[PDB]
């Protein structure tokens, strides 16, 4: 039961770093199509890849 | 220009080291605030044995 | 008028060893003693260390100069030289305050923030920061040098924007000893001590092996050859003589150490064994690898040489003999909790020294002077 | 005596947890101090802030 209850324990640390590193994930997600529509809009006047 | 690149490595490093130094004292605040919380609870303890 | 030294003289040197310094308004009576003999002390402390005091009419301060700085002795209460680093930032800003003038606890934080010279900034939003700030102006209280009434900075901790109202005390100037020359010419730590030693240039080596007994637990022999070594063995003897009439240390000589012992230490004194259980642990050890000199052999130099995975084995075995006695404390933690724990202990009291890359341990034979164990009907009780 | 083990169980994983974002947390120190090295150095010669 101690060990039930401590890795329930770490179980919920686990989900908070999932979480963390998910929302991170999603910001990146974000900053980076930012960054490629904006490389896009930069290109997009000539002829580059 | 080089040194330019070094600046930019320098500054993601330290937005990125500022939220891990900021994370790592939260952390080590709730350890220990739970560390005192528990020293005084186990003197409390003993009092109250 | 002729002074001698006799119990007041032994006990006048103790007090200055034992603490950094003596305040006149809280010590008076010791302060006027230990000016009474203050005449045989300056003599005393030249002739045999070369040493130098200097008293004065607020406090006495006795500069223990160490030959070769050691971890243990630093403010012990200090944690991370960040906190060193803000206890200078703090001495900068007394050089800013006149004396008995008052000061916001608010005001010194921002002129340390502002005035700190890294290259790393210092935030007072942090936690830990605030910790090291709160120790460094509890060490600061300590010599008087601030003195606080109004509110307590313990609420600092959980409350940045917390205040007090403190005063810069008078001692704040005084400190520090001289450092003579353009401080900035001493490019390196490592050029202060060719600082001391071109002051002590008349016989040398008798003042360095006095500074080396006197400040350490002991003094370990670096090679077989050692030419210090050599040298304490030519005035083992006029320094038995001379520490049976001058002081409370009986004089040990081994090959491979060299050592005062103390017979009765006060309330104010440090000693070692203590009450803090690492020491008792140590002990056993001790005794563990007293035990098995062949196993462990010891070196030449006296030492003796595990590896660190060879250390967590008898640290587990010992949990198995003595472990039922240990504290909770000790009991509950981890092998190489403990082990980490135990080497810094040792480190402190010089037992020995982990080679940081190949791990090796080694023991010094002051670490092989004792032994201790339980008493026999527990030990029969706890592991037969 | 439930509630303190309990809570000293935890805090020890806290513990665990804190160590290992110092650990990282030093880790991108060390990257940063390498990279204000150079930078400093290498712009070193040069009378620019």
């Amino acid at each position: 039961n101690v060990q039930i209850e401590k890795t329930g324990h770490q179980l919920e640390e686990q989900k908070k770093v999932l979480f963390q590193l998910d929302e991170q994930w999603k910001q990146v997600h974000g900053h980076l199509q930012v960054i490629k529509i904006q490389l896009h809009q930069e290109g997009r006047q000539l002829n580059l890849s | 220009a080089n040194l330019n690149q070094l600046a930019d490595e320098e500054n993601r490093l330290s937005e990125e080291h500022n939220r891990l130094q900021r994370q790592s004292s939260e952390k080590k605040k709730e350890v220990d605030a739970i560390r005192k919380n528990l020293d005084h609870l186990a003197d409390w303890f003993t009092e109250e044995k | 008028q002729t002074q001698l030294f006799d119990e007041k003289a032994i006990q006048g040197m103790d007090i200055l060893f034992h603490h950094y310094w003596i305040l006149r308004a809280e010590q008076p009576e010791w302060y006027q003693l230990i000016r009474e003999r203050e005449k045989v002390l300056r003599r005393y402390l030249d002739e045999k260390f070369g040493l130098r005091l200097i008293v004065h009419q607020h406090f006495i301060k006795l500069e223990k100069i160490p030959v070769e700085p050691e971890g243990w002795m630093g403010i012990q209460d200090f944690q991370e030289p960040m906190d060193y680093a803000i206890f200078c930032c703090a001495l900068a800003f007394l050089e800013g305050k006149a004396v008995d003038e008052q000061f916001l606890l608010s005001e010194l934080c921002q002129e340390i923030q502002a005035d700190y010279p890294g290259d790393f900034p210092l935030d007072w939003t942090l936690y830990t920061h605030r910790k090291s700030l709160i120790r460094a102006v509890k060490v600061l209280m300590e010599f008087q040098l601030i003195r606080t009434i109004d509110g307590d900075i313990g609420r600092f901790d959980q409350n940045e924007e917390q205040e007090v109202l403190y005063e810069a005390s008078t001692y704040s100037r005084y400190f520090m000893r001289t450092y003579p020359d353009d401080f900035s010419s001493y490019q390196h730590w490592s050029e202060l001590l060719k600082e001391d030693w071109k002051l002590n240039q008349e016989d040398e080596r008798r003042k360095r092996v006095y500074r080396k007994l006197f400040f350490s637990p002991g003094l370990h022999r670096l090679d077989q050859q050692d030419p210090d070594f050599l040298y304490i063995r030519n005035y083992r003897n006029r320094l038995a003589e001379d520490i049976e009439k001058h002081s409370e240390y009986k004089l040990h000589v081994y090959k491979n150490t060299a050592f005062l012992s103390i017979a009765e230490p006060r309330q104010y004194q440090q000693v070692f064994p203590n009450s803090k259980a690492s020491t008792d642990i140590i002990l056993q050890l001790s005794k563990y690898i007293h035990g098995e000199p062949e196993r462990f052999k010891a070196n030449e130099n006296g030492e003796i040489l595990m590896t660190e995975g060879e250390f967590e084995q008898v640290v587990d075995d010992l949990r198995q003999q003595f472990g039922t006695g240990w504290a909770k404390y000790f009991r509950d933690m981890s092998t190489k909790g403990i082990r980490t724990e135990l080497l810094r202990a040792m480190k402190d009291w010089m037992m020995a020294e982990v080679d940081s890359e190949t791990s090796l341990i080694r023991i010094k034979s002051l670490t092989g002077v004792m032994t201790g164990e339980y008493p026999s009907d527990f030990q029969t009780g706890g592991t037969e």
